């Protein structure tokens, strides 16, 4: 979530419809990430409400041999769910603060505020 | 799972058993024709529907009649 | 097993997707549902008719409601031909300022749509006058639909279920449909007329705080009781009677003037308040036939059962029909799809019938100078009666199908014409084949003639039966002194009795040249008459051959047996693609769109080039194809597809995208179409292939991907084909007439 | 003139709200539990 | 001449670049040997033939966003008066970068550099200067700009959809997971059967089938790209001082950006030329161009509808024949399933042809 | 009705890990959506301007 929140902030705030100002366009992309990411949380829970139901179909059934899937109880899943939303909301917020404050982390990393 | 039924206009030429992909019909004595042999479709959950066994029969109207009913993993011939 | 769809267990065991798609499209066929018994079936439609009528008044609510909020009615009242209706606002956060400023009016505030339904017209010539009286109206319907709601809740219980033998009453639902749903009803609008709709037409308001008060009449039901009946006949409306107004005004409830109000242009509310009251009276008195529970009355099935054989006891006027009509009760009243492909038949004709009256005689306040609205509630009125007509015949195969007894109906006239269906099927295919080359090849060779330099080699022929028609109901247009246009006439004068006291009206009305009531028609009409039939007849053999066919053919002599809508029987025997009877009422959507395409094309440039005042457009232009494709298609797009150009935006801008779209719509549709099964399953399979093999991709189909099956992608196709048909033919003709008439 | 959506009728707040609410907030909440109401197992 | 030489190659092209495909499909069903080719690029292409066709799957889709729903954007942008939220040259530029680098190298290479024996550019259309010939343009600079980005990433996902249909065919000629034994079947087959879902188009041969249409939806576009762009933007007059008006006046650049510019500036602006030319001596383009729209859509009959049908309407016919005595030993049928393909296929190529044939040709001998 | 011989159906969460879990799931969730419903309220001039398409000049 860390990673994905954070990137997704970008393309709404250089193509977005508030991007002719940076504040609107920093806000309009940290909601878009939110709600990426809150849609994307929101199917992560209901594929485990719907997947695990007694033993699953398909990978996630015990008898199955799938290496590229190896969350396999529905708790790994809700556990998932809700890392990925914490971390993704952090990320988008840390990718916005970033972005408000980029007159000052660009003073900074030009050693602007040693004066 | 299809309905594969069998009537007695059937004849016995075995030409539905060897049009099968699936292996869902054989031949049984019945005395009922002179060639002594009706088909008959015992493994019909094996059944994808492709009506071969149809298309292979002789008599008209047909001796075999698949009825597509519910579908189940074998029936919709899925490997996956 | 899933627990949806809980009215199918075989679709619960469907592991695929398809079980999904399946539960959307056999979830109202509660015939073919688990554990379902006649009596259940009937208390469920029961239900389902009583939400769906719930449905009809909430819509009905939300456009009372959101004209009365944010529309225009109060301003437009005032003047109703230049001022454009307001249906609703826009609230579209995406728009630019240019489209908020284009869809914004001069008497606006905000982004509107402009009306074409003509609920303005229709609320302005039934007494509404105010965005209160809307209000009221719309709460009305709004706690209406909360009754039926509650109706339908009501009887799916236990103590209020009716039984099978209620739902079987075949007399007494005729006596209180013909008398109390079509009588009292009309009736009761019939007061409504006189009561409200009449005296706001001349000024005076009545409501529900003043009608007690006022009168309808002067002398307060004097003549109705004394049985002077012709005092409500006196002092009607004068000619400078100005709409809404007491200029002009007269006192008459119930006059029978005949033609149109000279300054509406609409029927006369005294001659449809006496129209109500002489349907109203004529419908109690029919809904007394039938006998329930009285003595006295018929039986129908007495009168059905009596028309066996010969003799003037028996079925005279064709007395070589077996066992007549016996069976013919228990075919419609047993069978449900018998009863709706019956009454779908009935109401598709009375729609078509509805759009070919209203325009020509427009029954509300100034809707003939509304071109948009009039040109929208035909086109309209003629799609939802081709659908009815697509679906009465759909319904007759499902009938054939599922209900249809050989023993009940032996040697009756249903079984004696399916009997001899071959004979019906060729003699549709022989006038179809004729009406085809023919009209083609006219239509093609004057192509040629006028692309040739020759508009003068045309084979122009005229309606002479039709013009002949039109000279019988007293048109001078043509040189034909028919009954009529006769005016010493047997059928002018009424000889004994004199009392024709409409002829005067109706000649002033159908000699007017202005109207839409019995339009001039030249040799470019008789060509597309005979297009409409061509149309018509094609559409009527795929749905005869497919119902009639639907039990079985020579192809598949068991088709009964494998249902009505199933793919194909394989490829043996040359091939079965498209052989059930569902594949007819698909390929008969086609030529149903195609046709009414013929028929309201031909309406809409009729009118366009009417209302333009350059009929001859339309006259010498309409022999011949091209004239078609660029005098009708080409000349009225320019307007449409610069509803949004690199310069800017206006309000035909959602027209052109919606334009658009449908053109999207409609090409989606081929990739169903033409495009079968096998092939995107084999992609689907390796779809599969490639999602169980991506790393990170922790999601995994509950359900096995499918690809469409055969059946349920004609209909997919057929419904994107349709929706597209619609959608671009609707931006179509609301932006080339709204354009060169706002 | 018009540079925003405006309301000129009562209460022009409310398609403010009930245009997000009808078309983006409550739609994929309303697809979740018709996706849980057809994927749930006997 | 040149629109008619450009156009008719690239059909001719087309159309042998379909039979590529087909004769591919019918090496594998009938000249295919597994125990000849062992391990070999052959059959380790058949080995691992749903990587190859997924991945093309995934690249035909990212494709189609990326050129087709970037125009619905266009039009959706264009229609709520935002054209700043475009993807035009004066929204969001798409610029073709590597094709300007090209174009700029290529007019840098001919100096008196890297080719000094070159005198001028080996085309003007790289750039250099304008020929002008008789007052007309011979050839001058094609500027490449965010609409020509656009066009070229619609051409490419046009041509990688026709792979797809074509290769997808070619590779699963011999067995799928859906038929095992789809090379006993033949390569010319109607299906098997209404089973496993129904296994319609499932032979090489409906590949070939579709992938006629889909060739046709990429030429087309292939030859009005061509055509309208060399149109306002290389054709034209020019004049004695050296001005050069171009046909349609250079409305390549923002009216090709969006589909409601290509239905009305090109597709109903330029049919002027073939629809008013009746009573003219271009009558006949006139008269092609509607015989065109006829054979198109009468290809939509055997498209749409299947064999049964027909079949058993024929039965209606045979006994109103039979009833008459006209009775014919030939035994009439109706068209078997892959021959109403064919003839559907055929019908919608030639009239969907010849009417673009009409639009072209009436249009160039009017405005020149 | 945390007893393990309980038979409350309305209290679920019958373990203490369960409540230390719920404690750091409410904390995390509820700090979140309070600065969420603060960054609404204080961009709300923006939030208005977006839903009016007052950004769309
Ligand atoms: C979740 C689950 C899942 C997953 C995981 O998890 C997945 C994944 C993958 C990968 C591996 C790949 C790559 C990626 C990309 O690039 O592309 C994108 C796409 C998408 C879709 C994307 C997806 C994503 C996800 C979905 C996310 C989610 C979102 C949210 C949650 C929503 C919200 C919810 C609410 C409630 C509404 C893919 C793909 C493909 N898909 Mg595939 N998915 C899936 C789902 C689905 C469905 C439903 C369908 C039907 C529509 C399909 C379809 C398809 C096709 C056609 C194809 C192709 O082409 C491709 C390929 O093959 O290559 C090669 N698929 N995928
Ligand atoms: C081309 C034929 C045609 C035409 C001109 C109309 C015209 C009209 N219809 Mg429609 N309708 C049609 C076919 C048609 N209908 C068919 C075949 C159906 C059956 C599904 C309907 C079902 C229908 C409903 C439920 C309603 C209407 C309504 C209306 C009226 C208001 C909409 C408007 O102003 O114009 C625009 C006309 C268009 C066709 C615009 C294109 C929009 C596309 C088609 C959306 C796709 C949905 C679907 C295919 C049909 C929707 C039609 C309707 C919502 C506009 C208008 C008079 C409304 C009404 O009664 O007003 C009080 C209404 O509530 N119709
Ligand atoms: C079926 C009739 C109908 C239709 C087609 C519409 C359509 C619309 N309404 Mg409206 N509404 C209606 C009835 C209807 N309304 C009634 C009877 C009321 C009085 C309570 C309202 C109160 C209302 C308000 C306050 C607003 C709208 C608004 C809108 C617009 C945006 C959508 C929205 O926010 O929904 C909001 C809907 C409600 C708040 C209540 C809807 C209640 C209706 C009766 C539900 C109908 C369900 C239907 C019959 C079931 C069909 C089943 C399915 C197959 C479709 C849209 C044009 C917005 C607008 O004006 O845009 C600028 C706006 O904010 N409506
Ligand atoms: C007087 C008593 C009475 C009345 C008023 C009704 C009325 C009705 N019944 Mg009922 N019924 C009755 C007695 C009655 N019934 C009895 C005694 C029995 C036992 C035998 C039944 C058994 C029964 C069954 C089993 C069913 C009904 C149904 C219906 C509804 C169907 C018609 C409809 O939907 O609305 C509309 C029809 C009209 C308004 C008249 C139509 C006339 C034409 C087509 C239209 C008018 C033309 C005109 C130009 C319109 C212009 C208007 C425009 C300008 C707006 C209707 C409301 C159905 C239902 O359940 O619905 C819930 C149904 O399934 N009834
Ligand atoms: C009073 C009117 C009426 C009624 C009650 C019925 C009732 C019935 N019909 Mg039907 N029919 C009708 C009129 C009617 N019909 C008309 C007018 C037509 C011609 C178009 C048909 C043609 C027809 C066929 C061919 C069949 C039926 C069938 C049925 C039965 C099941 C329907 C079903 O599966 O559930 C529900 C189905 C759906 C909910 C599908 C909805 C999708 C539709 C097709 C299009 C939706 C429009 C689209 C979404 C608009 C979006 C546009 C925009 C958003 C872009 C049911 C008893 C079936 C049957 O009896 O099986 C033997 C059957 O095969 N009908
Ligand atoms: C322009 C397109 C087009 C044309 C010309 C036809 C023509 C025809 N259709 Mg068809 N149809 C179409 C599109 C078309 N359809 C589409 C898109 C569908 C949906 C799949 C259908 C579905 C359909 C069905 C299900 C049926 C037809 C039938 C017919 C035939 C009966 C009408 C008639 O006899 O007129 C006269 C004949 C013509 C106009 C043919 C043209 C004659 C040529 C030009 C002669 C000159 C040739 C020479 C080389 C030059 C006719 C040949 C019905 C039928 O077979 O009736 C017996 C039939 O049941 N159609
Ligand atoms: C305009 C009509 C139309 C459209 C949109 C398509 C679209 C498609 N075709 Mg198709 N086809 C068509 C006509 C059409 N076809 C016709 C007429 C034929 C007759 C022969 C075919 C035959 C055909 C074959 C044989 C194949 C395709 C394939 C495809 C897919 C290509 C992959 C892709 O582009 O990804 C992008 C998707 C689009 C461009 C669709 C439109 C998306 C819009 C612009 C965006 C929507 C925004 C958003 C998601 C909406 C959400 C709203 C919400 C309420 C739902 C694609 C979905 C190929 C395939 O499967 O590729 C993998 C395939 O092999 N087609
Ligand atoms: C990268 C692509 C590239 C291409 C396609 C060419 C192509 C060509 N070069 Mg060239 N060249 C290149 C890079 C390239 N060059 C570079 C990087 C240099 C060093 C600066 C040169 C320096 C060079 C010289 C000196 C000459 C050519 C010449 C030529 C032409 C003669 C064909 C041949 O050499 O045999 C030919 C069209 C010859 C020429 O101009 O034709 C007379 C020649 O005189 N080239
Ligand atoms: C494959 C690869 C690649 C790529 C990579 C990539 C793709 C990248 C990236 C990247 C990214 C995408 C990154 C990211 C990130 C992130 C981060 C760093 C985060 C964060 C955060 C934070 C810190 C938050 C915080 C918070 C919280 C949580 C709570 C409250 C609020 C706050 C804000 C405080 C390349 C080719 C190059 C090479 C190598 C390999
Ligand atoms: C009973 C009921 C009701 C009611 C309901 C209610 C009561 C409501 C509500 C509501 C609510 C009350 C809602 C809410 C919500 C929420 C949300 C949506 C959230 C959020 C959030 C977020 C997104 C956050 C984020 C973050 C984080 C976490 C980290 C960092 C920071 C940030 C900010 C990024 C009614 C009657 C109506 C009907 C139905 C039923
Ligand atoms: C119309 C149609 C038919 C019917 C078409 C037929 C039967 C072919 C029509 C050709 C006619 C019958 C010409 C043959 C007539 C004789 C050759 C006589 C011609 C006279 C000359 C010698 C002068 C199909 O068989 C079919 C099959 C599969 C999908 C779609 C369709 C389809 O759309
Ligand atoms: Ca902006
Ligand atoms: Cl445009």
């Amino acid at each position: 979530g860390m990673a994905h929140g954070y990137f997704l902030v970008g393309p709404e705030v250089v193509f977005g419809p508030l991007k002719e100002g940076s504040h609107g366009a920093n806000l309009s992309g940290l909601i878009t990430a939110i709600y990426i990411t809150v849609s994307a949380c929101l199917g992560i829970s209901i594929f485990a409400l719907a997947t695990f139901q007694g033993d699953p179909r398909g990978t996630y059934n015990s008898h199955s041999r799938d290496r590229l899937r190896p969350l396999r109880k529905k708790e790994d899943w809700y556990q998932l769910s809700g890392g990925i939303l914490m971390g993704s909301l952090g990320g988008a917020i840390f990718a916005y603060a970033l972005l408000e404050n980029f007159e000052l982390l660009d003073s900074i990393l030009r050693g602007a505020v040693n004066v | 799972s299809h309905s594969v039924k069998i009537y007695d206009t059937c004849i016995g030429c075995t030409q539905c058993v060897r049009a099968c992909p699936t292996d869902v019909l054989e031949m049984v004595p019945w005395d009922g024709c002179r060639a002594g042999q009706i088909a008959a479709s015992p493994r019909t959950e094996d059944c994808v529907g492709c009506k071969r066994c149809e298309t292979a029969c002789p008599t008209d109207f047909l001796s075999i009649r698949v009825y597509l009913g519910a579908e189940t993993s074998r029936s919709m011939g899925l490997a996956y | 097993a899933t627990k949806f769809p809980k009215f199918s267990q075989e679709l619960q065991q469907d592991p695929t997707t398809r079980r999904i798609f399946y539960s959307l499209a056999t979830a109202h066929d509660f015939e073919s549902h688990d554990g379902m018994t006649e009596e259940s079936l009937y208390q469920r439609i029961f239900a389902s008719h009583f939400g769906h009528l719930a449905i009809i008044f909430l819509w009905t609510s939300g456009i009372l409601f959101h004209v009365a909020w944010q529309g225009n009615f109060e301003a437009w009242i005032k003047d109703p031909l230049n001022i454009s209706p307001i249906a609703h606002a826009i609230w579209d956060p995406q728009f630019g300022p240019a489209a908020m400023d284009a869809f914004t009016p001069a008497g606006a505030g905000n982004p509107v749509n402009f009306c074409y339904s003509g609920v303005y017209h229709w609320w302005y010539t039934i007494g509404l006058r105010t965005n209160g009286d809307l209000f009221a109206g719309a709460m009305f319907l709004l706690l209406l639909a909360a009754v039926m709601l509650y109706a339908g809740w009501l009887h799916l219980q236990p103590r209020y279920r009716p039984s099978l033998a209620w739902f079987k009453n075949a007399e007494s639902r005729l006596n209180h449909h013909l008398a109390g749903l079509f009588g009292v009803s009309s009736l009761a609008w019939t007061g409504h007329l006189v009561h409200v709709a009449i005296p706001e037409s001349r000024g005076q308001h009545v409501g529900w705080d003043n009608f007690l008060s006022m009168p309808p009449h002067p002398e307060g039901l004097k003549p109705f009781f004394t049985g002077n009946w012709g005092a409500y006949a006196l002092n009607p409306d004068t000619s400078e009677h100005l709409f809404n107004t007491s200029q002009g005004a007269g006192t008459a409830i119930l006059t029978f003037l005949g033609g149109f109000h000279p300054q509406t242009e609409s029927l006369w509310l005294t001659d449809m308040a006496h129209h109500h009251l002489a349907i109203a009276v004529i419908f109690i008195i029919a809904g007394h036939m039938y006998r329930t529970n009285f003595g006295i009355g018929h039986s129908i099935k007495e009168m059905t059962e009596s028309l066996q054989g010969p003799g003037w006891t028996g079925f005279f006027i064709a007395p070589n029909t077996g066992r007549g009509h016996k069976g013919i009760y228990d075919a419609y009243n047993n069978s449900l799809h018998f009863q709706l492909g019956w009454h779908l038949a009935c109401l598709g004709v009375v729609t078509s019938l509805v759009a070919q009256h209203m325009y020509a005689m427009p029954p509300y306040a100034f809707i003939a100078r509304d071109y948009t609205t009039t040109a929208a509630l035909y086109t309209h009125h003629q799609y939802i009666a081709g659908f009815l007509m697509l679906g009465a015949f759909a319904h007759g195969g499902i009938f054939l199908i599922r209900d249809y007894d050989p023993v009940a109906n032996e040697n009756n006239v249903l079984a004696r014409v399916l009997d001899h269906k071959e004979a019906i099927i060729s003699h549709l295919s022989w006038v179809s084949l004729f009406l085809g080359f023919h009209t083609l090849a006219l239509y093609v060779h004057n192509d040629c003639e006028v692309a040739f330099g020759s508009p003068d080699k045309q084979i122009l022929v005229e309606p002479v039966f039709a013009q002949w028609i039109q000279a019988v109901h007293g048109k001078a247009l043509y040189g034909i002194s028919s009954l009529l246009s006769n005016p010493d006439s047997i059928a002018s004068t009424a000889w004994p009795n004199h009392a024709n006291v409409w002829l005067p009206g109706w000649l002033e009305a159908i000699n007017n040249g202005t109207n839409s009531l019995f339009l001039a028609i030249g040799p470019g009409d008789f060509l597309v008459h005979h297009a409409i039939a061509l149309g018509l007849h094609v559409t009527t053999l795929i749905l005869v051959k497919g119902a009639l066919d639907a039990r079985g053919s020579k192809l598949m002599p068991d088709k009964k047996d494998f249902g009505y809508a199933f793919p194909c029987d394989g490829p043996g025997r040359g091939g079965t693609c498209d052989i059930s009877a569902w594949d007819s009422v698909y390929l008969a959507t086609f030529w149903m769109l195609n046709t009414l395409g013929w028929v309201t094309f031909y309406w809409h440039w009729k009118h366009l080039a009417i209302w333009s005042g350059n009929v001859a457009q339309f006259n010498e232009g309409s022999t011949y194809l091209m004239g078609w494709f660029r005098d009708y298609l080409w000349l009225n797009s320019a307007q449409l597809i610069n509803g949004y150009n690199p310069y800017g935006t206006n309000n035909l801008a959602i027209w052109a995208w919606i334009f658009l779209f449908g053109h999207l719509v409609w090409a989606i549709s081929f990739m169903f179409l033409i495009t079968w099964r096998g092939y995107w399953q084999e992609l689907i399979e390796t779809l599969m292939w490639a999602h169980e093999n991506t790393p990170l991709s922790f999601g995994y189909p509950k359900d096995k991907p499918v690809a469409l099956s055969i059946v349920q992608a004609r209909l997919v196709g057929l419904v994107h084909f349709t929706v597209g048909y619609i959608a671009t033919y609707g931006a179509f003709l609301i932006a080339s007439t709204g354009s060169r008439f706002p | 003139d018009a540079t925003q959506l405006e309301g000129a009728y009562a209460a022009a707040w409310l398609p403010w709200i009930m245009i997000p609410m009808i078309t983006y907030i409550l739609p994929f909440p309303i697809f979740a539990i018709a996706f849980l109401w057809i994927e749930r197992e006997g | 001449t040149v629109t008619s030489l450009f156009t008719h190659h690239m059909w001719i092209g087309g159309f042998l670049i379909v039979g590529a495909a087909a004769h591919a499909g019918i090496f594998m069903v009938r000249d295919y040997d597994p125990a000849e080719n062992v391990n070999n690029v052959l059959d380790r292409v058949l080995r691992h033939r749903d990587a190859i066709i997924s991945h093309l799957v995934w690249v035909c889709q990212f494709l189609g966003f990326h050129s087709f729903a970037m125009y619905c954007h266009n039009d959706t942008m264009r229609a709520f008066g935002r054209p700043q939220d475009m993807f035009s040259d004066t929204g969001i530029q798409l610029q073709p970068i590597f094709a300007q680098w090209v174009q700029h190298i290529q007019t840098m290479a001919v100096g008196s550099t890297t080719a000094p024996g070159v005198a001028s550019p080996a085309s003007y259309a790289f750039g250099g200067g304008l020929v002008a010939v008789g007052g007309k343009v011979a050839m001058m600079p094609i500027s490449l700009g965010t609409a020509d980005f656009l066009i070229h990433h619609i051409h490419a996902f046009t041509i990688h959809v026709t792979v797809l249909v074509l290769l997808k065919g070619v590779l699963f000629a011999r067995n799928s997971r859906l038929i095992p034994d789809k090379s006993e079947l033949g390569f010319r087959f109607p299906c098997d059967g209404p089973g496993r879902g129904g296994t319609c188009q499932v032979s090489a041969w409906d590949h070939v089938f579709l992938g006629l249409f889909w060739m046709y939806n990429s030429i087309a576009m292939v030859i009005f790209h061509f055509f309208w762009k060399m149109q306002s933007d290389v054709w034209g007059a020019v004049d004695a001082n050296g001005t050069v008006s171009h046909i349609t006046g250079g409305n390549f650049a923002q009216s090709s950006i969006t589909i409601n510019g290509w239905l009305r500036d090109f597709l109903w602006a330029q049919a002027t030329q073939v629809i008013s030319s009746y009573g003219s001596a271009l009558s006949a383009y006139g008269l092609m161009f509607l015989a065109g729209h006829f054979v198109f859509a009468f290809s939509l009959m055997f498209l749409f509808s299947g064999r049964g049908y027909w079949q058993e309407l024929i039965e209606s016919i045979v006994w109103a024949h039979n009833k008459l005595r006209i009775t014919t030993a030939i035994q009439p049928r109706a068209l078997s399933i892959t021959q109403g393909r064919a003839v559907g296929a055929a019908h919608y190529l030639l009239g969907s042809i010849v009417t673009t044939w009409a639009f072209f040709l009436a249009r160039m001998a009017a405005i020149g």
